[PDB]
């Protein structure tokens, strides 16, 4: 408990995100709108802007 | 017999196919899709990428 700031114990957690082509399981809090099929529209199908 | 015409036809076709396939290359970047770079990284890093 009595040490310098450069030697004090830490607690690190590393988060790894897989961007491979696969059915997405972890997503964002954003909602989902309806779907149209006859006009130029910007799609956000979990991997594509 | 008609080799001299098929030659230039195949040359132009291969040039077009190679110019299309060059889009898949990353040139050292993180991904070939620019929309993914815009959607993942911040603009200060997206511009450099």
């Amino acid at each position: 408990p009595t040490y310098g700031v450069g030697h004090q114990p830490y607690r690190v957690v590393v988060l790894s995100f897989e961007l491979l082509h696969a059915p997405a399981t972890v997503c964002g809090p954003k909602k989902s709108t309806n779907l149209v099929k006859n006009k130029c529209v910007n799609f956000n199908f979990n991997g594509l802007k | 017999a008609l080799g001299k015409l098929q030659d230039v036809v195949n040359h132009n076709a291969q040039a077009l196919n190679t110019l299309v396939k060059q889009l898949s290359s990353k040139f050292g970047a993180i991904s070939s899709v620019l929309n993914d770079i815009f959607s993942r990284l911040d603009p200060p890093e997206a511009e450099v990428q």
